[PDB]
């Protein structure tokens, strides 16, 4: 669904979400400003988490990696 | 309106850990980061439970339909 | 650097001002030509300006058009209608000094032919309220009485407001 | 730790939502009405004649809703949400006083109750006026809701906002199949006219009207108004130099086919060619029929006597024709916001409550005409004691138009459907985002291509993304959050405050003077032209930053129309931005330290000159900056927040930067329909649908404009 | 292009919208030939050749004289001489006033001897004035404009807006053997029934291909035969 | 971008110096439409080249692009490289002021980020005067299915 | 012609005097002007 | 360069009315007009600064810049006197134009 219709500031309520869970801030996502996306993958990579957000998954139905 | 009692990815009771939160809040002052990590939850998730929670409850009880 | 003083000089009468619409200027030799047969009438109470103009009689006259159609004219009735303003002032100046002068009235000379009236009038058969611009239109015609002896004179108004300091 | 500059600038925003609310736009205007409106409607019908004698007459001293005494005003209403379920009207009486005489010419009064009148919620008459959270909860209301809505016979109505086009002022649209066409639509209270200036061919201008048969010619119009020379009507609207005089110069080649010859001949031909020929005192269809219609009666607003600014305004809008036909870019857009004024709650009701006033005292005079002729004697009472049975339509009426939605007014004949339109409920965004809406009525649906894309001149004004998706899109349109939609203040000492800083007035200066510079438009009347109008705008804008009071009075100048105008008639949405100086902005740092320390609010930012309103068409004339590091020396204005153009719908959106912007058009669809919470009450409050959510939960990534809302 | 285009073809309307005429050249040049195959057919060329419309009046009668110079045939290349002009002026309008009399002069002047609701002839001057600088003078009258162009390879081809399809095929300079033009009634008049739908299944094709959308033209050719 | 900005400002500067070499198919501002529009349209062809050519393999909206289940080259070159040049009724935007469209930029202003060509990415985020020139198209766009 | 009567600021017209010359007459004023006119503009 | 004529065309008026002014000063039978401002304060005059601006700072000390009107007079303009409806028309006339004075803020 986000090709075809660009919306790529979604993947920004993620990043500028996942990171506002762990230090207990609720973050801000206003127009023309804002939580940066540079220092809200700064929080999230020294809690142990990916920059970008991407984790692996073991499956469900089979247990394996996720290739 | 009221802390829901588990958690809904994984199944944790995190009922138990609102009154705490808000004991944990007002006095003994502390950020709702440490103040929820030192509390109980460790992941993300059901960390999301008491962090993004709205009280409507104490909201509602102002309009009683009882004696007052 | 001097300066040249301003007085109101006092206020007693009451002044109005031509503001001929129809000739601006000679461009050389002492311009404008202001005539001097005029002598035309005046009404109050809807201030129904009338001046008169005579014609030219040995030049560019064309005789035939005007004893053929209508009576043999030597008027040329002009008429204008005044409104109050304020702010206005006249002013003249003697060696040192400015007087002013309140002048209370603006009007403007516009040429409305009266002998088409005169010719049409002729040629036919040869309501207490009326709430503005009725009554305004239809009380225009009733005095007229004030035809007017056409004067001039520099020791009414000049020797007038200078001996009141 | 320290107070930045382009972090506290923020901060202007909430202290703007303070004292004036986001619904104020419903709340000023009710609050307008019933306190300045609803005094000057009996101002115009404050005494009633009969036709028995001229010796009776009843005379409105004083109006007023729900006052009589040193006692509260009206101790006891019922409260607004027992009247939702009793299924009853949120309303109070209207008391007046009237004068009671008789032969005997005795003097007394009396207060009498002539009707009910519906009160909006918490606008200075409801119970809800600055009520404590303790007071709000003890009457069983919400202390959330936007308010600003009627609830009638039970449920909830909403007057919406209307926009129309610019009344008592001239548009110029084009052609290239017949020719172009001049409106200039009168704003009368009597009568609506529209004088319309249509061409056919080869500049056979002849202006038309609904009220005139078989048209005629301009210059024979003009001339019976009062331009009688020829020499100026030739330089009026042609100047010096111009390629305008081989265009106009036909219709004066065919004054001479015609009625030439001023008004012995002329306004007769004018007068000759009317509609409505007015039988009763008919004879005087010579010279008094043609008079009736170049005054008051017909074709404009102007009051005068001896028509020199009537004879020069439908003159110099044929100069607005003439310089069309020479370069076709000469024209005006309709679709400009600059064009369109916005019409509120407070002007509907006054003409309703205008409509239901003139027909109360047409029925109770036909019902005292046949009382009083019957017996032989004088009846002392019962002509005050006859008024109960009279005042029952006036509220039912009121009423009526209100919980249907037509407002049908006979004399005025602007008959529409649908203006109140019922509350939704959906959730609390649902609510609050119908408060803030505004529905443009269309001529037709068939060919129309041009009201429904995005105009660059709503920047701030209007939001860009709020638009429904179905019949309706981009005919409904949302106001932003820092808008203001203005009113009329006395258009009275604006015209003398121009002569004090010297324009010459008309009846003075030459019929053949625009080749100088800019001519001084009020409100679309000419006044006379100043020499010099950059130094005239300059003082203008330095007396309206000490207070003039700077609501709409504006001004502005326009270069391809060789003119300026002051626009002092409101109705019209405007936002507040900061002046700069020359070099850099106003709002110093020590400004907003004592804004969020106590003092020094919002309202006395607009008394010290920081920040002033700018209009759509009057920022034409400026030059904005968006942030605090683009300070060029050649700028006007400093705007506030480049994020208040989202309007409060459209303001849930987490980046909407980021986002292409259909995406951000259609959540704004979608958030109206999302189910959850909606009011404190909604346990204790019975309705016909309303969902709710068990568990709701409040957003991750938060938005600025959502901890105002 | 687009549904507009269709319905402009399906209705089968009397005018259309935005005609074109493709008409082509016999040989290859930027000289006299391509550039007068182009001045033979636009129109009204008098409000350039002129340089003023003046009436003077000698004591009985009335000139109308037209200046007519020789530097403007030198640049946009056309076939007429003086006495072509009063030929053009002689058939100008239909009947307005124009049956009389013409004069030809030395130095290329044509004065309209003018002879007799008082007072006529002024009214008359001021007609005849104001429809004169809009007459035709050599070229064709219902094509706007002419626009001669290059195609992917070394050729000269040009292209008219007009509808009459029958004198730019009769025209020195064009060879008559292929054209085409949109209007499918102009085709209609000049040709038959049958080049009528021959023009409409390629004027169907070309609506469709400029946008991808193949309909496998035996279905435009089924609808290029109930219509005809 | 800063050589395709610069080889276009300098025919605005010509224009007031005098007059441009006018293309005989139309006048002198229909032609200088024509060319600008050209070289802010060869902008976001060969930048959007340069960025699928250094684009990792194994991501999601290269390989969509590759197979046709979703999306276009464009649309991920308008998504990372640059956005361009919102067109509105076949030409670029018009005056929505009087001799100019926003109030922000000077009178006779013909530059492109004045009259319509946006540069910032969807990454990056959008200039209020270039979200306005894009929610203008986006709405036109959009009410063309209404 | 476009010319204004100096007498009365009106529009002039060409009337043919008495059956065979042409002067400038309007029907404003009393005016006549016998001279032979020009109508030449670029 | 709205501010260029706001300096260039003021001193094009100040000496216009400097030549009006007392170039003429001996006798001429013959009037001006000028334009006073409303709501005067309940006197001074021009004062010819250092070859700058002419400026009035009437009595009252409160100060009222202003100079300089407009070419409406192209047209003949000649004021006249009038008595209690009996005798009128005794004219002084020229106008030698106009100025216009301003209240500065
Ligand atoms: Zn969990
Ligand atoms: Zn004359």
């Amino acid at each position: 669904g986000f090709p075809s219709r660009m919306t790529v500031g979604k993947m920004i309520e993620l990043i500028s979400g996942k990171a506002g869970v762990l230090n207990g801030t609720l973050e801000y996502g206003t127009c023309f400003g804002g939580s940066k996306l540079e220092d809200m993958s700064k929080i999230l990579v020294d809690q142990g988490f990916n920059y970008s957000g991407k984790d692996m998954l073991y499956s469900g139905i089979t247990g394996e990696c996720l290739q | 309106m009221i802390v829901p009692v588990r958690c809904f990815s994984c199944g944790k009771v995190v009922g138990d850990k609102w009154e705490s939160y808000l004991n944990l809040l007002q006095e003994d002052e502390l950020d709702e980061g440490t103040a929820l990590s030192r509390l109980g939850l460790k992941r993300y998730c059901c960390r999301r439970m008491i962090l993004t929670h709205v009280d409507l409850i104490e909201k509602f009880l102002r309009y009683n339909p009882l004696e007052k | 650097i001097e300066e040249f003083p301003l007085k109101i000089s006092g206020e007693e009468e009451s002044l109005h001002v031509f503001q001929y619409a129809n000739r601006p200027r000679l461009v050389g030799r002492k311009p404008a030509e202001h005539p001097f047969i005029s002598a035309a009438r005046y009404k109050p109470k809807s201030h129904l300006w009338e001046i008169d103009i005579p014609l030219d009689e040995q030049a560019f006259y064309n005789k035939d058009k005007a004893e053929s159609e209508w009576n043999g004219v030597n008027v040329q009735t002009l008429k204008g209608v005044g409104v109050e303003n304020n702010g206005q002032y006249a002013a003249f100046v003697k060696d040192m000094q400015v007087y002013l002068v309140p002048i209370e009235r603006v009007a403007q000379l516009k040429p409305f032919f009266k002998y088409i009236d005169d010719a049409n009038v002729t040629r036919k058969q040869e309501q207490n309220r009326l709430t503005g611009s009725l009554l305004a239109h239809k009380v225009a015609d009733e005095e007229a009485n004030i035809e007017l002896t056409w004067a001039e004179g520099t020791f009414e108004q000049f020797k007038d407001t200078i001996v009141k300091e | 730790d320290e107070i930045n500059t382009a972090q506290d600038k923020w901060h202007l925003l909430p202290a703007f939502l303070k004292v004036k609310g986001l619904v104020k736009q419903h709340l000023d205007s009710f609050n307008y009405f019933v306190d300045t409106d609803l005094k000057k409607i009996i101002k115009a019908n404050q005494l009633i004649l009969s036709d028995v004698d001229p010796e009776f007459y009843l005379k409105y001293v004083d109006i007023r809703v729900g006052k009589k005494s040193s006692s509260s005003t009206k101790d006891y209403l019922t409260p607004p949400h027992e009247c939702r379920l009793r299924d009853m009207t949120y309303s109070a009486p209207i008391y007046v006083d009237i004068e009671y005489t008789r032969g005997r010419n005795i003097i007394m009064h009396k207060d009498v109750e002539i009707g009910r009148m519906p009160i909006m919620l918490r606008s200075n008459k409801c119970i809800l006026y600055d009520a404590d959270e303790s007071k709000m909860a003890k009457l069983n209301e919400c202390p959330l809701d936007p308010g600003g809505y009627f609830i009638v016979n039970g449920t909830e109505k909403v007057i919406l906002v209307q926009e129309q086009l610019s009344k008592n002022r001239i548009i110029v649209e084009a052609d290239e199949k017949k020719g172009i066409v001049q409106a200039s639509v009168t704003s009368s209270t009597h009568e609506r006219k529209s004088k319309t200036y249509v061409i056919t061919k080869n500049g056979k201008i002849y202006l038309k009207h609904n009220s005139i048969a078989e048209e005629i010619p301009i210059a024979i119009v003009l001339k019976a108004c009062g331009i009688l020379s020829d020499l100026e009507i030739m330089q009026l609207v042609c100047g010096n130099d111009s390629s305008y005089q081989d265009i106009f110069a036909v219709n004066l080649e065919e004054s001479s086919k015609l009625d030439i010859y001023t008004q012995q001949q002329a306004l007769e031909y004018i007068g000759a060619k009317v509609k409505t020929m007015r039988r009763q005192k008919l004879t005087i269809l010579q010279e008094g029929i043609e008079a009736i219609a170049t005054t008051v009666i017909a074709h404009l607003t102007v009051e005068a006597l001896d028509f020199r600014e009537k004879a020069l305004y439908i003159a110099m809008m044929t100069r607005r024709v003439v310089m069309a036909m020479y370069n076709p870019k000469m024209i005006d857009d309709r679709d400009y916001v600059g064009n369109k004024r916005l019409e509120l709650a407070g002007q509907l009701i006054s003409l309703l409550f205008e409509d239901l006033f003139k027909k109360f005292n047409n029925d109770f005079k036909l019902s005292i005409d046949k009382v009083l002729k019957k017996p032989n004697r004088a009846m002392e009472y019962d002509a005050l004691l006859s008024i109960n049975v009279h005042s029952n339509n006036i509220t039912s009426g009121l009423n009526r138009a209100i919980s249907t939605g037509n407002w049908s007014l006979k004399r005025f004949k602007m008959e529409r459907a649908g203006v109140t339109h019922v509350l939704s409920r959906l959730s609390y965004i649902s609510a609050l985002g119908m408060m803030t809406r505004i529905s443009s009525q269309f001529e037709k649906s068939r060919k129309v291509s041009g009201p429904r894309a995005l105009q660059p001149s709503q920047f701030g004004m209007l939001c860009t993304a709020d638009t429904p998706e179905g019949e309706a899109c981009g005919l409904v349109k949302n106001l932003a959050l820092m808008t203001h939609i203005t009113t009329d203040d006395e258009e009275e000492p604006i015209k003398k405050l121009c002569y004090v800083l010297g324009v010459e007035d008309i009846t003075l200066i030459d019929s053949a003077s625009l080749h100088l510079n800019y001519g001084v438009y009020l409100n679309g009347t000419l006044i006379g032209s100043i020499r010099f109008p950059t130094k005239f705008v300059t003082q203008f804008r330095h007396l309206r930053r000490t207070g003039k009071v700077s609501e709409f009075i504006s001004i502005y100048s326009n270069s391809h129309q060789m003119a300026v105008h002051i626009a002092t008639d409101g109705g019209r949405i405007c936002r507040p931005l900061i002046i700069v100086s020359d070099g850099q902005s106003r709002v110093k740092d020590i400004h907003l330290r004592k804004l969020l320390d106590g003092e020094l609010d919002f309202d006395d930012f607009l008394k010290l000159g920081l920040v002033e309103y700018l209009d759509v068409n009057e920022e034409n004339d400026s030059y904005i900056a968006l942030y605090e590091k683009d300070i060029v020396p050649s700028m006007t204005h400093l705007e506030i927040e480049p994020f208040t153009i989202l309007g409060a719908v459209a303001g849930l959106i987490p980046y909407p930067h980021h986002n292409q912007s259909p995406r951000n058009t259609y959540q704004c669809a979608m958030g109206k329909q999302a189910i959850g919470a909606i009011a404190y009450n909604q346990f204790k409050r019975i309705d016909t649908l309303l969902y709710l959510m068990t568990y709701p939960q409040q957003p991750m990534v938060k938005t600025k404009t959502i901890e105002l809302i | 292009l687009g549904v507009p285009r269709i319905k402009e073809i399906i209705n089968a309307s009397k005018v259309i919208s935005t005609p074109i005429i493709n008409a082509v050249l016999v040989n290859d040049n930027d000289e006299r030939a391509a550039r007068v195959v182009k001045g033979r057919v636009e129109k009204t060329l008098l409000s350039d050749v002129a340089f003023y419309v003046q009436d003077v009046y000698k004591d009985n009668l009335s000139f109308i004289q037209v200046r007519i110079d020789l530097g403007t045939i030198d640049k946009l290349q056309l076939e007429l001489t003086i006495e072509d002009i009063a030929v053009a002026i002689t058939r100008a309008s239909k009947l307005k006033i124009q049956a009389s009399d013409v004069n030809i002069i030395g130095k290329d002047r044509i004065a309209i001897n003018v002879f007799p609701s008082e007072n006529d002839v002024f009214y008359r001057m001021q007609q005849l004035r104001r429809a004169l600088p809009d007459v035709v003078v050599k070229g064709l009258p219902d094509i706007s404009r002419a626009v001669i162009n290059i195609r992917d390879d070394g050729k000269r081809e040009l292209l008219v807006e007009g509808y009459g399809l029958r004198d730019v095929m009769c025209t020195d300079g064009v060879i008559g053997s292929r054209t085409t033009t949109n209007h499918v009634l102009e085709v209609f008049s000049v040709l038959g029934i049958e080049a009528a739908r021959y023009s409409i299944i390629r004027e169907i094709n070309y609506t469709m291909s400029n946008h991808g959308m193949s309909v496998d033209p035996r279905h435009i050719q089924l609808l290029g035969d109930v219509m005809t | 971008v800063e050589i395709a900005y610069h080889k276009c400002d300098e025919l605005i500067t010509l224009f007031n110096k005098g007059e441009l070499e006018t293309q005989p198919g139309c006048n002198e501002e229909q032609t200088l439409e024509a060319k600008i529009g050209g070289l802010l349209s060869k902008v976001r062809e060969e930048v959007g080249d340069v960025c699928i050519n250094e684009l990792d393999n194994w991501n999601a909206p290269l390989i969509m692009a590759t197979c046709g289940s979703k999306g276009s080259t464009l649309n991920v070159s308008q998504m990372v490289a640059v956005v361009g040049q919102q067109i509105i009724s076949g030409n670029r935007v018009p005056d929505g002021f009087q001799d100019r469209s926003l109030p922000h930029f000077p009178k006779n202003s013909k530059t492109p980020q004045s009259k319509g060509f946006v540069r910032n990415s969807f990454f990056s985020g959008l200039s209020p005067p270039e979200f306005l020139f894009h929610a203008i198209s986006g709405r036109e766009g959009l009410v063309d299915t209404a | 012609m476009l010319s204004f009567c100096p007498s009365c600021n009106n529009m002039l017209l060409i009337t043919s005097g008495d059956s065979g010359v042409y002067t400038l007459a309007c029907r404003s004023c009393p005016y006549e002007f016998p001279i032979e006119g020009i109508e030449i503009y670029d | 360069k709205e501010a260029a004529a706001e300096l260039e065309l003021l001193n094009a008026d100040h000496q216009h009315i400097l030549r009006k002014l007392k170039k003429m000063n001996n006798k001429p039978e013959r009037f001006m007009v000028f334009q006073l401002p409303t709501r005067l304060p309940a006197v001074g005059s021009i004062r010819v600064h250092k070859s700058g601006k002419l400026s009035v700072k009437i009595g009252n000390v409160v100060m009222d810049i202003g100079k300089g009107a407009e070419t409406t007079f192209l047209q003949d303009v000649i004021a006249l006197s009038i008595a209690d409806d009996a005798s009128s028309a005794e004219l002084l006339g020229r106008v030698d134009g106009k100025i216009v004075v301003t209240p500065q803020i």
